[PDB]
């Protein structure tokens, strides 16, 4: 309650390790837990922080606020203070906390806090009202429907959209549990991923070219001469990688270390290049830190990345700023790529809009040999501006070509890497189908009997989201109406009622989640899940560093770890089949005899590539068995970078810093493969929107807001600052539409209609906008198209629309700052 | 015992009419290790004090990791050089963008019409680097 | 002056094995004007202590308007003669029916296996008729 003090952890308070729940960087934290009616003393040796609160602390001594504290009430009814604070000795973050990780304590479950509306028990929409139901009933209904569908339609009738990521709502236990359930037991191919509408990858091209997307260390960002940030706003989206590794390089604090590693190499002041249509907070901050002369913002025309990289590739080849020995010994296809990808600087400039002098300068900084003879160490970092860009596959083809020719993989201070989104934590059986299926289109077209959203919310985050919602709400309603007729039915009769409604266009919808979410508008069944700290969980960050987040409290009510929900489902289905005398079907549901999450770790990550093991695709590789919970605990928040190379009791886990340092790539022949990258303009579907409507509807992240705001929607500070999704608009465009900060606009096109509050931004180009994605009040995705690349990767950043004033929200004008988020 | 509130001192800052529009005054509260600013904004804001209800005051220590922020007269914000947090002086220290999880703490001023005095009497929010606002 | 917690005493009640199933013991905590009961319930409950995790203790002052409640052995509840509030000894003082807005406060017991001792070390909830549990 009181805003002007905090309770210090006692010197002997319990302390556990926790990786941040949220973004890829995976900053390390400590959780202090102690009884509510104890506290630490201000003297440094009388509190667990070892800090002297008897007088003012200096800058950088601590990160501690009330938002980093809480009081939990456990299953035994006893109350405990918690404090969740960053670990000063963690190599990832060196004691830094983002505004998002900083709120972890506040977003732990408590009966009266921000977590108050956590799912605590199964919820059933019994035709015309939400009620609680038992887990046994829920499993009878859910497994009963799956069983009926398997028995009559086979697996093709059972649909999922499921996380494949790490951190909270993911990780190695959870991805294995769900993957084993969906792929080995049920054996359904009707599965999409949390952020993309098929069972596919963000990185098909780079992987096929032999370069897995997480190939370096965070230390490489400290060793680089030049950093490219491509389709990426890292201060906001990978905060502490940018703050703890990128900025020290720009500031000159890593120059010593470069020169120590490389005695005979010049290291100029580091420089940074951003390829982004939009001038972001990251551009502004880079210029404040390094100066204007060390930052190059290539403010390309939306969707022109391929043309940019083809023009750069062409130029470095014509200048001879490539590594010919490297290409000759370790690559295939270079000569072909030179021809297919040829594009002059003048043509490049005309397509991208970037002037020729700036294209040449980027190449000069990045690829022209240093005075000491070596090529610059240029780390090429990319994210969703090109992963959700104009033809995912082709852009990566174009970029990786430039990288391979310039030998910017496998050398320290280089890498062509994803910056990442969530943390990573994938261990799954192979996908069981032989084709890519656009799951959302299939649902819209009326296929499937049961759909489970598991740790995602595509109502807010699908492409073409309005078409999806329309269809799902309708299909859901058919089931609701069918259930309505029933009175006094057994569970088995209800299963039959619902099954029949699905033959008539219906769809049974389950959500497995922390919260009701907007999915509750269509769901029939919701199951409560547990997040890290309420469970043990393993995951890795953007340099493959695996850590254990330790359990320290109980979940709300009967919430359960997702891997144990998957075991519960499997065991229900098994029992049903055993009882029906179907031994062969029963046996498909074996191998879920799990009592704790660690069981799922042992069954999945730790079996990969082992004798007698089934086929398992794991980020841990075949040395995953060397990792145990205990060994991770002893490693601390530093963990180990995967893959593990050895272990013994005296040296602990020893891992891998950088990939591809010996020139052996993940292809048949061990070489890196160049690929053609044709420039075909924008897709027709997108070009049609652009031809009809005025504004480029760019979209993405805000620093303060995490994802679909599942926690933030309950946070009064978050809600005061961002009550509605906002749209950055050019002020001249604003005046033309007679809107200002805190007005509400409709944004629309052929695909849909949504709303935002207007946020005038001087740095936005005329005819361009930027709307917060994924949010709880004004869903941006309504106006994204259905267009996807060859692998069903959406162009989420590729849509145009018109904007119409709704009116002036005086309350937003009184409460919300519309001041500039670009620091100068 | 019996006491749930902190024992804040009452410190005179200045008289309101000495303050010029958008020209910050520096002072310490609630002790000499806690730097603060008062500023007359020039137009009324919620909870502003003085004759034009436009005077506001803050702890200038960033609530992220405690560097002293600087007041920017062009934007009426406090900017942190540490990790680029920026706070809105016209929105009770609302974080515009940054890495803090707390708004910039407001120093509560009494304005006495009788004397024209502005007195610091408390703090809304927790000042960086402290177990309690009053050490 | 740094302190956010109350200064509760540590008061020995008895040894656990002296307590008989469903036979309440009376004691005072945290001072002689605060009557309390401890009882061995006979079956484990959440947060119960002792060898069989079934010992619980409460303030007996009704949290409505402060009459001393009486323990009813047949139902394992505390009943208030004032306006008929009844609290569940098996559900951490949950009000079954009545006019209070707060559960019966639990006296927090440490049980030491080495000595078999039950010591009252704090109070969860606010005792009737007090500004703070510790006067
Ligand atoms: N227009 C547009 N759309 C986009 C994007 C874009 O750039 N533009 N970005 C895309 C990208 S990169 C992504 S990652 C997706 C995100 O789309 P989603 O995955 O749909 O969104 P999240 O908010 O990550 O969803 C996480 C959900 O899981 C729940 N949850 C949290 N922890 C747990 C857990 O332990 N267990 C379970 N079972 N549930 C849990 C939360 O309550 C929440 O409902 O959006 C995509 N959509
Ligand atoms: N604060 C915060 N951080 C997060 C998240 C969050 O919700 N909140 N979510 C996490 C997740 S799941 C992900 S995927 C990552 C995403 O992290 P990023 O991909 O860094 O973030 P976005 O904001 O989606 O998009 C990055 C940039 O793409 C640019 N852009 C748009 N179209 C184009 C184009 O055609 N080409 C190019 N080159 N650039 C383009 C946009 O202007 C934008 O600045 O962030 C993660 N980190
Ligand atoms: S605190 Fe969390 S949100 Fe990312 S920058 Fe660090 S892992
Ligand atoms: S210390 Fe102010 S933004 Fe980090
Ligand atoms: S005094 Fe106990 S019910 Fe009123
Ligand atoms: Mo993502
Ligand atoms: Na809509």
């Amino acid at each position: 309650a009181p805003n002007d003090r905090i309770t210090l952890p006692p010197a002997n308070a319990q302390r556990t390790n926790m990786t941040c729940h949220f973004c890829i960087v995976g900053c390390g934290y400590h959780v202090y837990k102690w009884p509510e009616l104890q506290e630490g003393g201000r003297a440094p040796e009388q509190n667990a922080l070892g800090l002297d609160f008897r007088k003012q602390l200096p800058p950088l001594a601590v990160t501690l606020t009330p938002a980093m504290t809480n009081v939990v009430t456990e299953h035994d009814g006893r109350r405990y203070d918690i404090m969740v604070v960053p670990d000063k000795a963690c190599v990832v973050n060196s004691g830094l906390s983002s505004t998002r990780g900083g709120k972890m304590a506040s977003y732990m479950y408590t009966p009266t806090g921000d977590g108050k509306q956590r799912l605590k028990a199964p919820r059933l929409y019994a035709a015309d009202q939400w009620v609680d139901t038992t887990w046994d009933h829920a499993m009878a209904l859910y497994a009963g429907l799956i069983k009926k569908t398997l028995d009559k339609d086979g697996p093709q009738g059972v649909f999922f959209s499921c996380f494949d990521h790490g951190g909270a709502g993911g990780g190695f236990e959870n991805t294995w549990g769900t993957g084993k359930l969906m792929f080995s037991a049920i054996q359904t191919p009707m599965v999409r991923i949390h952020n993309r509408p098929a069972y596919n990858s963000e990185c098909h091209a780079t992987r096929e070219m032999g370069i897995g997307e997480l190939n370096n260390a965070y230390e490489d960002a400290q060793l680089a001469d030049v950093i490219w940030s491509i389709g990426n706003n890292p201060y906001e989206s990978q905060t502490n990688y940018f703050l703890n590794h990128w900025l020290p390089n720009l500031q000159g604090a890593t120059t010593s270390k470069k020169k120590e590693r490389f005695p005979n190499e010049n290291f100029p002041q580091a420089r940074i290049i951003f390829v982004d249509p939009r001038e972001t907070p990251s551009v502004a901050i880079a210029r404040h830190v390094a100066g204007n002369d060390r930052v190059l913002h290539l403010a390309i025309e939306p969707g022109t990345d391929t043309a940019l990289f083809n023009g750069l590739f062409t130029y470095v080849v014509e200048q001879g700023w490539i590594d010919k020995p490297f290409i000759e010994a370790h690559t295939k296809g270079f000569d072909d790529a030179v021809k297919t990808n040829r594009l002059s600087l003048d043509e490049c400039s005309n397509i991208t809009g970037v002037p020729v002098d700036m294209l040449k300068r980027a190449a000069e900084w990045s690829y022209k040999p240093k005075a000491s003879g070596q090529a610059p160490r240029t780390m090429h970092a990319y994210e969703k501006g090109i992963i959700w860009g104009n033809d995912n596959y082709v852009i990566q083809s174009a970029l990786l070509d430039l990288v391979i020719a310039t030998h910017n993989v496998g050398r320290r201070g280089t890498g062509c890497v994803r910056m990442g989104g969530h943390q990573e934590g994938y261990t799954r059986p192979p996908y069981p189908g032989d084709k890519k299926i656009y799951i959302d289109q299939e649902l819209i077209k009326g296929k499937g009997r049961i759909m489970t959203w598991w740790g995602c919310n595509n109502f807010q985050t699908s492409n073409n989201a309005q078409a999806l919602r329309e269809a799902i709400l309708q299909r859901s309603a058919i089931v609701k109406q069918a259930m309505q007729k029933a009175r006094g039915a057994t569970t088995e009769e209800m299963v039959d009622v619902i099954y029949e409604a699905t033959q008539n266009g219906g769809l049974f919808v389950t959500s497995i989640n922390l919260y009701p979410t907007k999915l509750a508008e269509a769901a029939h069944l919701m199951l409560p899940a547990a997040h890290p700290g309420e469970m043990n969980l393993t995951s890795m960050n953007g340099e493959r560093r695996i850590r254990l987040s330790e359990k320290f409290m109980d979940p709300p009510g009967t919430a359960m770890a997702d891997c144990l929900i998957a075991a519960r489902i499997a065991n229900a289905l098994r029992d049903m089949y055993q009882k029906d005398g179907k031994a062969e079907m029963a046996a498909q549901f074996e191998g879920f005899d799990w009592k704790t999450e660690e069981d799922a770790f042992n069954d999945g990550f730790r079996r990969a590539g082992q004798p007698g093991a089934p086929a398992i695709d794991s980020q841990g590789g075949s040395t995953g068995h060397l990792v145990t919970y205990d060994r991770l605990r002893k490693s601390g928040n530093n963990g180990v970078q995967l893959p593990v190379v050895s272990w013994d009791e005296s040296k602990g886990l020893v891992g891998t810093e950088m990939l591809y340092t010996e020139g052996k790539f993940d292809t048949d022949d061990g070489k890196a493969h160049f690929k053609p990258a044709p420039w075909n303009g924008l897709p027709a579907t997108v070009q049609q929107q652009k031809d009809k409507y005025r504004f480029w509807l760019n979209n993405g992240r805000n620093n303060e807001v995490w994802q679909t705001a599942y926690h933030d929607q309950y946070n009064s500070l978050m809600q005061e600052r961002y009550p509605m999704a906002y749209i950055e608009m050019n002020p001249d465009d604003c005046k033309q539409l007679d809107v200002t900060g805190g007005d509400i606009v409709e944004v629309y096109n052929d695909f849909g209609s949504t709303f935002a509050m207007v946020y005038p931004v001087a740095e936005i180009k005329r005819g361009q906008t930027f709307m917060l994605f994924g949010y709880v009040n004004g869903i941006q995705g309504d106006v994204t198209t259905d267009w996807t690349d060859r692998n069903i990767i959406p162009y989420y950043k590729g849509t145009w629309g018109d904007i119409r004033k709704v009116g002036s929200m005086e309350e937003f004008k009184r409460t919300v700052s519309f001041k500039s988020r670009r620091f100068a | 015992a019996g006491r749930t509130t902190l024992q804040y001192p009452a410190t005179q800052v200045s008289v309101a009419k000495n303050l010029k529009a958008n020209e910050p005054v520096s002072f310490t509260y609630p002790d000499t290790s806690s730097p603060c600013v008062a500023v007359k904004l020039g137009s009324p804001v919620p909870g502003g004090v003085g004759p034009n209800n436009d005077i506001v005051a803050y702890s200038v220590l960033c609530t992220h990791m405690g560097f002293p922020t600087s007041y920017d007269k062009s934007s009426k914000t406090f900017k942190c050089p540490g990790h680029f947090t920026e706070f809105d002086a016209e929105k009770a220290g609302q974080m515009i963008c940054g890495q803090a999880t707390e708004n910039l703490p407001r120093v509560l001023l009494r304005y006495d019409e009788a004397s024209d005095a502005l007195t610091a009497v408390g703090v809304d929010g927790l000042i960086y680097g402290r177990q309690a606002n009053v050490i």
